RNA sequence: AUACAGUGAAACUGCGAAAAAUCAGUUAUCGUUUAUUUGAUAGUUCCUUUACUACAUGGUAUAACUGUGGUAAUUCUAGAGCUAAUACAUGCUUAAAAUCUCGACCCUUUGGAAGAGAUGUAUUUAUUAGAGUCUUCGGACUCUUUGAUGAUUCAUAAUAACUUUUCGAAUCGCAUGGCCUUGUGCUGGCGAUGGUUCAUUCAAAUUUCUGCCCUAUCAACUUUCGAUGGUAGGAUAGUGGCCUACCAUGGUUUCAACGGG
C-alpha cells in the first residue's frame, strides 16, 4: 500500500456531452471511483428554494481556465452551462402559484438558465450543478458580457 | 477590489439568500487560529476571498511557530522570512552566524513591511515550497 | 518477523534463539503491552515452550477480561484481567516501580471488574454519545459528565459503566509510561499548557513533587481508598539505599 | 434443500436481529432517563 | 401446462389455437406459465382487437396476480410493438421499459402507452428500498412534466378501482385500493377521481368500524391527502355529497380533519361550510385548538 | 442411515506471498489509506397484492472427471460432454410492517387506550443547526436547549434530489430442547464465516525542523520543455505545479549558491 515514484500522470477524463458512460477505475483503499465519460445528463438543484432535478445538461457556454474546453464541450467543475429550466419551472408554478427574481423570470422565457458545476465528474462519476442567483448572478451576467 | 480573475472567488458552502437580507451579502465565516492568536476585525470585515487564510480559509494552523524578519515581497501573494539565528560548532570555538530562509504564504487582510518582526505557524502545505502560514506580525 | 530489540520490560532471555515475539493488533499499542507467550513463558512460568503455551490457550483454560481470546500473539496489555479457571486464580498485569508488569493475585469480586482511561467521548451516530477507553471498548450511552483524560469502571459481565472518577484537583492517580513509572498521589499542583507536556502533580509518603505528560497518567480514585489494589507495599520507590540502611 | 436445519438458523437469524433492537432502544430509555435526572440535579 | 406452452412456443391451427388462448387469457405454475404464453404470443382481427386491450393492460400494469414485474412489461411491449413517429416512440418506450435517460427524453397512442409503461414500470416499486424512493419520486416527476396524461393516470388509478352505491353511501383489495388511492394522491378526470378516491375512503372508514391497522393507516393517509386535494383545488355539489356521512360519523370525534375545517372556512369556503352547518365544537375542542380559534373567528 | 454424515486423492474457493544525497531523531496529518485483531454496531428489499404472491429459500457455468488427439521433449496443449458453492449473477424477507410520541377520556394508573403524527444506511451536491417569589418548611412555583478541540466548513442531525450501484446473511459444524393449536406446527442454544459505519491496533504515506569531509588560480546558478508564486481545473488514496491554462518575473547566493573528488 501506498508506495512513491518519482514523475509521472496519467490521462484525463475530459468528458463530453452526449452518450453518457460511466467507467469504474480501481482506487487504492476504499471508495472505488468513476469516471465520467461523455455524460449527457446532471442533477442540478436550485439555491434559493432548495429543488433539485436531474435535467438533461444542453452545454456549457463558459470555462474560466481554458476556452477551448467551451469549444470542445468539457464538463468540469464550476463551467457555465445551459440545461432545459423546465422542472424548476414546474415546481415554481405549482408551489407558488406565480404560474410564470427579476433576472431568473427574464430568464425562464428565454428557455435556459445558467448553473455551475460543483462535482468533479472526471474523478467523482456524477455531475452536478447548482442554478447561480444574487451576485454569482451578477459576475456571470458580466462574464456573459465579457463573452460578448 | 476584490475580483481579479477569470473566476468568480468562491468560498464554497457558505452562500447568503436573495430572499433575505442583511448588510452582509454573504454570511461570512471566520475562524479563530488558536495557541492564542486572535482573529482583527479588519481581516473579519475585509470582504477578500483568501481560500488559504488561517482565520476565514480552509486551512488550520498547529504545532510549529517561529519568528522571523521580512527579507522580501517581490513574490504575488507570498513572502519571504529571514532567520540568522546564532549557531556555534565546536571546531570553531566562536559564536558564528549563518542565516535561514523561508517562503511563506500571505494574506491581503495584513499590511506588510520590510524589516519589521514577523510570528509564524506551521500548517498543511500550500505550495512547491511554502508549507507555513502568516498568523501575525 | 522483526524481533531482537524487543521492549526490554520484558525480560526475555537473549540465549533464547534469536527472534521475539510479535504482537498482534488488538487494544493496546506495540511496546506497552504484553502478550500471553510472554506471560506464560517467561514471566510466571506455567508453560516451558510456546507451542505448550499454545496448546494451554487452545484449551480454553485462560479469560482475559471476561472471553476466551484463544491466541498467542494477543496484545493483552494494562491493566486488564486474566481469569485462569484453573488454579482459581485472577492475575490482574499492573505496573512496578522498576518499569516491569507485576501481577497480582486478585479476589474474584474485585476481578469481577476493570477499569481504564478514556480518550475522547463523542456522537457516533444517528445522534449517540459513545466514549471510549485505552483498550478500544468504545461503549455506548455514557454518563454525558465524562470529561477526557477520565477512568470509567467497566462491569466485565456486560460492557456497561458502573462507577467514573471524575478527575479534578485531588483524587488519587496511577501513572503509566515515563521514567516516573509506578507512583501515586494526585496533590501538589496541576498544570495545563497548550499542546501536552503538563501534570497533574504527584504527592506521596516522602511528597516528591513529580510531572509526566498528561498522555502519560491516569486516575484510580479517593485518598487511601483505591479501586485497584496495588503491588508490594503500593509501589513508592523510596531509595534502595535508605532500604539496606533501615532494613 | 429445506432440511430442518436452514429455517431454524433463519428463524434464529431474525430472533438475533429483533433481540438486538430491542436492547439497543431499551438502553437509548435508560439514558434518556438518565439526560432527565442529569437535568434535574 | 409448462409443456404445452413450450411446444406452443416452438409452434391456421396455430392461430384457431390462439384464438382459444385469447378466449382464455381474456378471462385471465401460472405465472411461468403466463410468462411462457406471453413470450409465445408476442412472436387475428377481433380476438387481436381484445388481445391489444390486454396487452395494454399488461403493459399499463401488472395489477391482479403479481406487482410490476419487469419482464411481464417487456414481453408485454414487445406483444403491443408487434401489434401496432411510431419507430421513435417505439425506441423511447423501448429504453424505458430497459429509465433515467428515458424519462430524460420523454419529458396520441403513444403518449397512451408511454404513460402505461410509465406507471407500469414504476408502478409504487416498493416503499423506499433504497432505489424505489428515487423511482416513485421519477414517476411523480414524469406525471406532472408530461392534461391527459395526467387524465389517464386517473384513469388508470380508478380502472384499478358499484359505483352507485358507493357514490350513495373484499378487504385485502380495498387495502390495496387504498394504497393506490395514496400514491396516486401523493403527486404533486378531476370530478371521477374525486368520486372514486371518497369511495375508496368511505369504504375504508365502514370496513375499519365494522389487517385493521393496515386500514387504519391507509384511512389515515387517505383522509389527509383528501384534505391536501382538496386545500389545492379549491364546485360544492359533490363537495357535500363526500364530505356529509364523513363529517357526520366525525361528528363526535372531531371535539387532518380540523385543518380540512379550519382551511375550508377561509367567502366562498365560508359558504361552503355554513352549507352544512359543531363549529363552536370544533372551536372549544391547546394550540392546535388555539389556531383554529383565533383563525376561525 | 434410500439426500449426505467420521476417513480422504484431486480440483474449485478463501488468505498470504509487496557527500543535506542515505539517514539518526523531532512535528503534524483539523492533508491521506486504514487490510488483519479487538469493541460497539441494522426490524424499512413485495403491497396499480383477492382471479394472493419464488422465502420451507430461485438461476447459470464450469474445475477435478470422462473421451478424442497432436508432440521431438514437458510446469505444452485443442475439441466435446457432464457436476458443486461463502465462486459468479440475481433476489423477497408475513400481527405488512413494527416502534415512539399526544396521550383527551376513564379508573385510578407503574395503566389501557379510540385516533391527531413520524420512521434505514451508502454515493454526489446545495443549505440549515452545529452558540423573583409561594412556602404544609419538606420542598416547590419554569427554567434560560446541546459533544469535543488551542482551533473548525469538525463530529452529528434534519432538509430537496440524483443513485448504471452500495449494504441491510439464499452460508456452515455440533446438540436436539420448551410449548400444544400432535402439525413435519410454533419457537430455541453454543459460534465459524461474510457485510454497513465508527473507534483502537499495527502497517504505509508524505511533511516540520537540529545535525556530516576538502574547496572561490570553484561565483553566479536557474525560467528550455513552468524556473519562482497566485487563481481555476485536470488528477490522486492525497496536500502540493504533480501536471493543464491565464496573470506576475521570479527564486538561491559570497555567511560560500553552483561545480569539482
Amino acid at each position: 500500500r501506498k508506495k512513491r515514484k518519482f514523475e509521472l500522470g496519467r490521462q484525463p477524463a475530459n468528458t463530453k456531452i452526449g452518450a453518457k458512460r460511466i467507467h469504474s477505475v480501481r482506487t487504492r483503499g476504499g471508495n472505488k471511483k468513476y469516471r465520467a465519460l461523455r455524460i449527457e445528463t446532471g442533477n442540478f438543484s436550485w439555491a434559493s428554494e432548495g429543488i433539485s432535478k436531474k435535467t438533461r445538461i444542453a452545454g456549457v457556454v463558459y470555462h474560466p481556465s481554458n476556452n477551448e474546453l467551451v469549444r470542445t464541450n468539457t464538463l468540469t467543475k464550476a463551467a457555465i452551462v445551459q440545461i432545459d429550466a423546465t422542472p424548476f419551472r414546474q415546481w415554481f408554478e405549482a408551489h407558488y402559484g406565480q404560474t410564470l427574481e427579476s433576472s431568473v423570470e427574464s430568464q425562464f422565457s428565454a428557455g435556459r438558465l445558467y448553473a455551475c458545476i460543483s462535482s468533479r465528474p472526471g474523478q467523482s462519476g456524477r455531475c452536478d450543478g447548482y442554478i447561480l442567483e444574487g451576485e454569482e448572478l451578477a459576475f456571470y451576467l458580466r462574464r456573459l458580457t465579457a463573452k460578448k | 477590489t476584490v475580483q481579479s480573475e477569470r473566476a468568480f472567488q468562491k468560498q464554497p458552502h457558505i452562500f447568503n439568500n436573495p430572499k433575505v437580507k442583511t448588510s452582509k451579502r454573504t454570511k461570512r465565516w471566520y475562524k479563530n487560529a488558536g495557541l492564542g492568536f486572535k482573529t482583527p476585525k479588519t481581516a473579519i470585515e475585509g470582504s477578500y476571498i483568501d481560500k488559504k487564510c488561517p482565520f476565514t480559509g480552509l486551512v488550520s494552523i498547529r504545532g510549529k511557530i517561529l519568528t522571523g524578519t521580512v527579507v522580501s515581497t517581490k513574490m504575488h501573494r507570498t513572502i519571504v522570512i529571514r532567520r540568522a539565528y546564532l549557531h556555534y560548532i565546536p571546531k570553531y570555538n566562536r559564536y558564528e552566524k549563518r542565516h535561514k530562509n523561508v517562503p511563506v504564504h500571505v494574506s491581503p487582510a495584513f499590511r506588510v513591511q520590510v524589516g519589521d518582526i514577523v510570528t509564524v505557524g506551521q500548517c498543511r502545505p500550500i505550495s512547491k515550497t511554502v508549507r507555513f502560514n502568516v498568523v501575525k506580525v | 518477523l522483526k524481533r531482537l530489540a524487543a521492549p526490554h520490560h520484558w525480560l526475555l532471555d537473549k540465549l533464547s534463539g534469536c527472534y521475539a515475539p510479535r504482537p498482534s493488533a488488538g487494544p493496546h499499542k506495540l511496546r506497552e503491552s504484553l502478550p500471553l507467550i510472554v506471560f506464560l513463558r517467561n514471566r510466571l512460568k506455567y508453560a516451558l515452550n510456546g507451542r505448550e503455551v499454545k496448546a494451554i490457550l487452545m484449551q480454553r483454560h485462560v479469560k482475559v477480561d471476561g472471553k476466551v481470546r484463544t491466541d498467542t500473539t494477543y496484545p493483552a496489555g494494562f491493566m486488564d484481567v486474566i481469569t485462569l479457571d484453573a488454579t482459581n486464580e485472577n492475575f490482574r498485569l499492573v505496573y512496578d516501580v522498576k518499569g516491569r508488569f507485576a501481577v497480582h493475585r486478585i479476589t474474584d469480586e474485585e476481578a469481577s471488574y476493570k477499569l481504564g482511561k478514556v480518550k475522547k467521548v463523542q456522537l457516533g451516530k444517528k445522534g449517540v454519545p459513545y466514549v471510549v477507553t485505552h483498550d478500544g471498548r468504545t461503549i455506548r450511552y455514557p454518563d454525558p459528565n465524562i470529561k477526557v483524560n477520565d477512568t470509567v469502571k467497566i462491569d466485565l459481565a456486560s460492557g456497561k459503566i458502573t462507577d467514573f472518577i471524575k478527575f479534578d484537583a485531588g483524587k488519587l492517580v496511577y501513572v503509566t509510561g515515563g521514567r516516573n513509572l509506578g507512583r501515586i498521589g494526585t496533590i501538589v499542583h496541576k498544570e495545563r499548557h497548550d499542546g501536552g507536556f503538563d501534570l497533574v502533580h504527584i504527592k506521596d509518603s516522602l511528597d516528591n513533587t513529580f510531572v509526566t505528560r498528561l498522555n502519560n497518567v491516569f486516575v484510580i480514585g479517593e485518598q487511601g481508598k483505591p479501586y485497584i489494589s496495588l503491588p508490594k507495599g503500593k509501589g513508592i520507590k523510596l531509595s534502595i539505599a535508605e532500604e539496606r540502611d533501615r532494613r | 434443500l429445506v432440511t430442518p436445519q436452514r429455517l431454524q438458523r433463519k428463524r434464529h437469524q431474525r430472533a438475533l436481529k429483533v433481540r438486538n433492537a430491542q436492547a439497543q432502544r431499551e438502553a437509548a430509555a435508560e439514558y434518556a432517563q438518565l439526560l432527565a435526572k442529569r437535568l434535574s440535579e | 401446462t409448462y409443456p404445452i406452452l413450450i411446444r406452443n412456443q416452438a409452434l391456421i391451427p396455430q392461430v384457431a389455437e390462439n384464438h382459444f388462448v385469447d378466449i382464455a387469457p381474456f378471462v385471465y405454475y401460472k405465472d411461468e406459465e403466463d410468462m411462457e404464453n406471453e413470450r409465445v404470443i408476442t412472436g387475428v382481427d377481433r380476438n387481436v382487437f381484445l388481445k391489444t386491450l390486454s396487452k395494454f393492460k399488461n403493459i399499463k400494469n401488472v395489477y391482479s396476480a403479481t406487482e410490476l414485474h419487469d419482464h411481464l412489461m417487456v414481453l408485454l411491449g414487445s406483444r403491443n410493438t408487434d401489434v401496432q413517429l411510431d419507430a421513435l416512440l417505439a425506441y423511447k418506450n423501448p429504453t424505458l421499459n430497459k429509465l433515467l435517460d428515458d424519462t430524460l427524453f420523454k419529458d396520441e397512442n403513444g403518449s397512451q402507452s408511454i404513460k402505461a409503461e410509465d406507471e407500469k414500470v414504476v408502478m409504487p416499486y416498493v416503499l423506499r428500498i433504497f432505489f424505489g424512493r428515487a423511482q416513485v419520486p421519477p414517476t411523480s416527476g414524469q406525471k406532472r412534466s408530461r392534461v391527459i396524461s395526467v387524465l389517464p393516470n386517473f384513469k388508470k388509478p380508478y380502472i384499478n378501482d358499484r359505483l352507485d352505491y358507493n357514490y350513495f353511501f373484499k378487504a385485502t383489495l380495498k387495502t390495496i385500493r387504498r394504497m393506490t388511492g395514496f400514491v396516486n394522491i401523493v403527486n404533486s378526470r378531476t370530478n371521477f377521481p374525486l368520486h372514486t378516491n371518497s369511495v375508496l375512503q368511505p369504504l375504508i372508514y365502514s370496513i375499519a368500524m365494522a389487517s385493521t391497522e393496515e386500514v387504519h393507516l391507509r384511512k389515515m393517509a387517505s383522509n389527509l391527502r383528501q384534505q391536501g386535494l382538496k386545500c389545492l383545488s379549491s364546485v360544492g355539489n359533490t363537495f357535500d355529497w363526500s364530505t356529509s356521512m364523513e363529517d357526520i360519523y366525525a361528528v363526535v370525534v372531531k371535539p387532518n380533519l380540523q385543518q380540512p375545517s379550519s382551511l375550508l372556512r377561509l367567502y366562498w369556503a365560508h359558504n361552503p361550510s355554513l352549507y352544512q352547518f359543531a363549529t363552536a365544537t370544533a372551536l372549544m375542542d391547546q394550540h392546535v385548538k388555539e389556531a383554529v380559534i383565533g383563525p376561525i373567528i
